[PDB]
């Protein structure tokens, strides 16, 4: 058996990675990813994370920056070493290592 | 002859609608915004022309999301205006400039009933001019059968679908092949529409939607060899009033291969200069920005004749070029990427 | 990681431009692409790596072949769609590896 990955972002970074072949619908007919308006509550996105994190065909999470930034708590709480989770740039928003998760755990990094 | 009459019903929109193809961006004025560093230069820059205070009441966080936004809302108003005033001869006109929304709008609709989400959810994702007339079927939305049956009834599309889409159909074809079936019967419908409003709307209405017939056929084929569709599924979407209907649509159809779609438009001058126009080189424009150019330059041709309605149709595909123009402009201020900023289309 | 996120900056500008070009030839092609989804074109596979004396879990990036968008684009835009989906194919490569 294989994993998807899944997608948490604004219109153009999901239809993008629609196009590169990403998306599959589950069993349950629920996407592998959620679409963020700028009208968008934190527990829209909060919970949608906390869900592609737990479920079992999920392998990999993409997160716009700016919405990973906006849902740093629980983001920077997920600890587990497998189901992996990529801060990603996007066309109007930050670039891809500000604040990043990964960089600030390493000692050797300036 | 037309003259001697056109003005006593249409003598106002067609003053109106030149001023408002007025307020278009020059080359020159693309050749200012393309100076700038950040969009509140795009803003700075839009203040001085028609647009101005089009991003007033609105948040400090400007995107290009609201710019693209917020240039549709003035082009629909722009268009709401002058069909909500025609009368019948230019109104049934305008609502034929309307079905190249409503189709796509139909296909959102379609695409939300096959997948059983609420039709309501899509309203607003649908283009503001293909808004239905009665949302009876949008308020039901119980079945795709449901929906197939409201829209025979509810919109004066039904016409079109009963020519080419069955229901057993609607559930069987993808609808890509829908939406491109759709479209050659409008298009071909509205040609034949077009040539009954004889002399000066014919006659410079006609060569764009000839144009429009023609890119159909070279784009639906170079897009198709990598695909599922066969010979006879091309020769099925193309439209029928072309200059390439006698023959080059059957050679287009035969066709499996871009050398032989170039030797088809090589038998045309008007579109083996679009072939020698763009090799898809690097750094080169692309075959589709020549056909954008061409498109640009049959509609600026059709404000040459005075009395005829060919003006409200190229305006519309004019605003629609320059929204596309500001926001292309506006992505590559935004994204940094000024490199290729020059891919703008010029209008006049 | 550092090398990684420098050339995933460098692809996703390429792929975020990439979609400027196919709204400007496409349309609002995005409504159409979120609005139909069906089965992914790539998947991942884990791996194992015993490199260091340790085992440590990795993704394989694996495509299926079919287009899951193939007629997207075939009215106008297709030329530019294409190289866009080639893009984003691109960029997903560099995400598995990321991972």
């Amino acid at each position: 058996r294989g994993k998807l990955i899944a997608v948490i972002g604004d219109e153009d970074t999901v239809t993008g990675f629609l196009l590169g072949g990403i998306g599959e619908l589950n069993k349950n007919r629920h996407p592998n990813f959620l679409v963020v308006e700028k009208d968008t509550t934190i527990n829209e996105i909060e919970d949608t994370f906390r869900q592609f994190l737990n479920r079992d065909d999920i392998g990999i999470i993409l997160i716009n920056q700016y919405i990973a930034e906006m849902v740093r708590h629980a983001l920077d709480a997920h600890q587990r070493s497998i189901p992996a989770v990529l801060e990603i740039p996007s066309k109007e928003h930050p670039y891809d290592a500000a604040k990043d998760s990964i960089l600030r755990r390493a000692k050797g990094m300036f | 002859f037309p003259e001697l009459y056109f003005n006593v019903d249409n003598g106002y929109l067609e003053g109106l609608v030149r001023g408002l193809k007025a307020g278009v961006l020059s080359q020159a004025d693309y050749l200012n915004l393309v100076q700038c560093e950040t969009l509140e230069d795009l803003k700075l820059h839009l203040q001085s022309t028609d647009y101005g205070n089009f991003l007033a009441n609105e948040a400090s966080p400007l995107t290009v999301s609201v710019i693209d936004d917020k240039l549709k809302e003035k082009m629909v108003v722009e268009f709401r205006h002058m069909r909500n005033h025609a009368y019948e001869p230019l109104a049934s006109f305008l609502d034929f400039i309307t079905y190249s929304y409503m189709i796509d709008n139909v296909i959102l609709l379609i695409t939300g009933t096959l997948h059983q989400r609420s039709i309501a959810e899509l309203v607003p994702k649908c283009h503001p001019l293909g808004s239905f007339e009665q949302m009876e079927a949008v308020n039901i939305a119980q079945t795709p059968a449901e929906l197939y049956n409201a829209i025979l009834v509810d919109t004066p599309l039904a016409a079109f679908f009963q020519d080419c889409i069955s229901e057993q159909d609607l559930d069987e074809m993808n609808i890509e092949i829908i939406r491109n079936t759709l479209y050659k019967a409008y298009l071909e419908s509205f040609y034949k529409f077009c040539t009954l409003l004889g002399g000066t709307t014919a006659d410079a209405m006609c060569p764009i939607l000839e144009f429009e017939a023609d890119r159909r056929a070279f784009i639906i084929t170079i897009n198709s060899f990598g695909t599922e569709l066969s010979k006879e599924d091309r020769a099925k979407l193309f439209p029928h009033c072309g200059r390439l209907y006698p023959e080059g649509l059957a050679q287009l159809a035969r066709a499996d291969d871009y050398e032989q779609v170039k030797n088809v438009a090589d038998y045309y001058p008007e579109y083996k200069l679009l072939f020698e126009g763009a090799g898809s080189n690097p750094g080169d424009k692309t075959l589709e920005d020549r056909f954008f150019e061409h498109e640009v330059k049959l509609n600026k041709l059709a404000f040459l004749n005075q009395f005829h309605f060919g003006v409200f149709y190229a305006f519309v595909k004019l605003k629609e070029q320059e929204c596309r123009n500001i926001v292309w402009i506006a992505e590559c201020i935004a994204q940094r990427h000024r490199a290729k900023i020059d891919n703008y289309i010029p209008i006049f | 990681i550092i090398e990684t996120k420098m050339l995933m900056g460098e692809v996703m500008r390429e792929a975020a431009f990439s979609l400027a070009e196919a709204k400007f030839t496409a349309g609002d092609f995005s409504t159409t692409v979120i609005q139909n989804v069906n089965k992914a074109q790539v998947k991942i596979r884990a791996k194992k790596d015993n490199v260091a004396g340790v085992t440590l879990p990795v993704f394989e990036h694996y495509h299926e072949g079919t287009d899951s968008y193939e007629l997207t684009g075939l009215a106008r835009g297709g030329e530019q769609l294409a190289k866009l989906k080639r893009n984003y194919a691109k960029a997903v490569e560099l995400l598995v590896e990321l991972a």
